[PDB]
């Protein structure tokens, strides 16, 4: 049941600092080190640094050096990594992961999508798409930054869902989602698309109506 | 991995 | 640092075939205790990386024996023996012996499957979008293979190219197909000055376009 808890997103202006947190749940915090890994879009993983709760030792990769400060609050079971003086090159998804001595990375957080930009957050404008099986859709248009989360019927509808990756145009992101359901279930039953935009802390539900 | 505190 | 050179960048493999991924370190990765901390990770789309192999060839429980690793000195190899739809993603080698720990550049596994034709659906702009003065017509092209596909938009029979935006999913983890979304955005005044909107998808599975369309007057 071991878990590592991470923020979904952070919008950072160029030159500013970000602090990422990794909160353990379900294991004794001091028995494992916490390591941080950077995932660049499409391809690439980079080991950024680590902190060892047992000995207090810390290290980081020299490509970021001078800018990473790794710490831990043992009473909160929480690890922290401060990254200072961000630029566009620092935009990525940051994961934390745990490591026992002479072990391996067995558990991972879900990652924090860090965007470095001077634009302000924009919540999505979500639009229902309505017209054998019936395919219904949701258009999530004009939001910044990434990511959004899309579920159908609050996640109870999971088979036959396609969520298409966002494209950036005019400095705002757009994506779509399609769900395919039996003709028997709609419009007789409600089909709602649920969008969440963590960087603006907003949530939206759109009922698909004939 | 070995771990950054394994040798202390 | 220890450089990790990973090949190939992209690995197409048929369902049930054999995939092999190589990694070449710039130096020996043996640690002072005598053990070698070479590890292999898979990042499936939408998910965190997960370990498959540790200490060159050892396998944690829950990882099938279809995944196997081997290595001497600088040279390391990971082998997937019977590729399954769920094995898609980007694979990374990793050395955990010398700080800073390093990953290879990654190898994207692409699964070759039998051809499948798109299911096509067309959607008029919602009234809620129309209240703000823009209008987006959407066409979904779902569960087709191979990934390449063409879409063409016709307003009142005339081709339209400006205002089209297309996005492809990653390969499906369960049926190894692809899907694509096409969106045409117009002014609401421009949307109201014409009547028929058509989306036509042309794909390798057939010589004839699969056509869908609507009229606002219906």
């Amino acid at each position: 049941q071991v878990q590592l808890l991470q923020s979904g997103a952070e919008l950072v202006r160029p030159g500013a600092s970000v602090t990422l947190s990794c909160k353990a749940s379900g294991y004794a915090f001091s028995d494992y080190e916490i390591h941080w890994v950077k995932q660049t879009p499409v391809r690439g993983l980079d080991w950024i640094g680590a902190f060892d709760p047992k000995s207090g030792a810390s290290a980081s990769n020299q490509k970021v050096k001078g800018r990473a400060i790794l710490t831990a609050d043992k009473s909160s079971s929480t690890a922290y990594m401060e990254l200072r003086s961000l630029t566009s090159e620092d935009s990525a998804v940051y994961y934390c992961t745990r490591l026992r001595y002479f072990g391996y990375f067995d558990v991972w957080g879900t990652g924090t999508t860090v965007t470095v930009s001077s634009a302000s957050t924009t919540p999505p404008s979500v639009y229902p798409l309505a017209p054998s099986m019936v395919t219904l859709g949701c258009l999530v248009k004009g939001y910044f930054p990434e990511p959004v989360t899309v579920t159908w019927n609050s996640g109870s509808l999971s088979s036959g869902v396609h969520t298409f990756p966002a494209v950036l145009q005019s400095d705002l992101y757009t994506l779509s989602s399609s769900v395919t359901v039996p003709s028997s279930t709609w419009p007789s039953e409600t089909v709602t698309c649920n969008v969440a935009h963590p960087a603006s802390s907003t949530k939206v539900d759109k009922k698909i109506v004939p | 991995a070995v771990g950054i505190g394994a040798v202390f | 640092d220890v450089l990790m050179t990973q090949t190939p960048l992209s690995l197409p493999v048929s369902l049930g075939g054999q995939a092999s991924i190589s990694c070449r370190s710039s130096q020996s990765v043996v640690y002072s205790d005598g053990d070698t901390y070479l590890e292999w990770y898979l990042q499936k789309p939408g998910q965190s990386p997960k370990l498959l192999i540790y200490k060159v060839s050892r396998r944690p429980s829950g990882v099938p024996d279809r995944f196997s690793g081997s290595g001497s000195g600088t040279d390391f190899t990971l082998k997937i023996s019977r590729v399954e739809t769920e094995d898609l993603g980007v694979y990374y080698c990793f050395q955990g012996s010398h700080v800073p720990y390093t990953f290879g550049g990654g190898t994207k596994l692409e699964i070759k499957r039998t051809d499948a034709a798109p299911t096509v659906s067309i959607f008029p702009p919602s009234s809620e979008q129309l209240t703000s003065g823009g209008a987006s017509v959407v066409c979904f092209l779902n569960n087709f293979y191979p990934k390449d596909i063409n879409v063409k938009w016709k307003i009142d029979g005339s081709e339209r190219q400006n205002g089209v935006l297309n996005s492809w999913t990653d390969q499906d983890s369960k049926d190894s197909t692809y899907s694509m979304s096409s969106t045409l955005t117009l002014t609401k005044d421009e949307y109201e000055r014409h009547n028929s909107y058509t989306c036509e998808a042309t794909h390798k599975t057939s010589t004839s376009p699969i056509v869908k369309s609507f009229n606002r007057n219906e």
